[PDB]
């Protein structure tokens, strides 16, 4: 059986660590909810 | 059980020890997570029981105790924060500028951050702290990096 446990408040935090890039990707979404890369 | 607004871990005792299978958001008495985390199954919150109310495998979303409540949207311009809740680790805000998933049905924001699979369902926030979507349904790109869609449901 599955259970939930609280992990925190939902807030924007000033001075959070900034990382990750911003790619533009052509994708497809199938009937099963899976995304795939289209080229 | 616990109905306080906030971010929650989704756990199971079926495998070895206690295992985190995903994450979710409690807002206005409704629990919001990704479909692939629970497969639509009932959830426990202490001694209380959360039953599925709405779900869709194609959107990869599910709500418990009521209809989907999250309706904020990425503005297509500003940086956002992934409120990451990794297995066995503390909740941690990570700021990033989203990329784009271009599809035949329109464009969707995407966050290029890599976390273990049990982090699926962690909320993505705007500058006012509003949940603009959930992290955890995406693609593995050419370099092995994970890129998730900013997945948002519709509020009726
Ligand atoms: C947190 O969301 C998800 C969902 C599915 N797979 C993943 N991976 C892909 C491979 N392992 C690292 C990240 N993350």
């Amino acid at each position: 059986d599955m259970y939930i446990e609280r992990a925190g408040d939902i807030t924007w935090e000033k001075d959070a660590e900034v990382t990750g890039n911003s790619p533009r990707l052509d994708v497809a979404l199938d009937e099963s909810g899976d995304f795939s890369l289209v080229e | 059980g616990e109905t306080t607004d906030g971010v929650y871990r989704v756990m199971t005792r079926r495998l070895l020890g206690s295992t985190q299978v995903g994450v979710g958001v409690m807002q206005e008495g409704v629990f919001h997570t990704m479909w692939h985390v629970t497969k639509g199954a009932a959830l426990r919150s202490g001694e209380g029981r959360l039953d599925p109310y709405w779900g869709d495998v194609k959107q990869d979303l599910v709500s418990y105790c009521g209809p989907w409540k999250l309706d904020a949207a990425w503005d297509g311009l500003s940086e956002v924060q992934l409120l990451a809740v990794p297995p066995g680790e503390r909740a941690k805000n990570i700021q990033t500028l989203p990329g784009i998933f271009k599809t035949k049905d329109g464009d969707i924001g995407a966050v290029a951050l890599d976390y273990p699979a049990g982090t699926s369902g962690s909320p993505i926030l705007d500058k006012c702290g509003r949940v603009i979507g959930l992290y955890g349904n995406g693609v593995v790109i050419k370099n092995g990096s994970y890129v998730s869609a900013i997945t948002q449901g519709k509020r009726e």
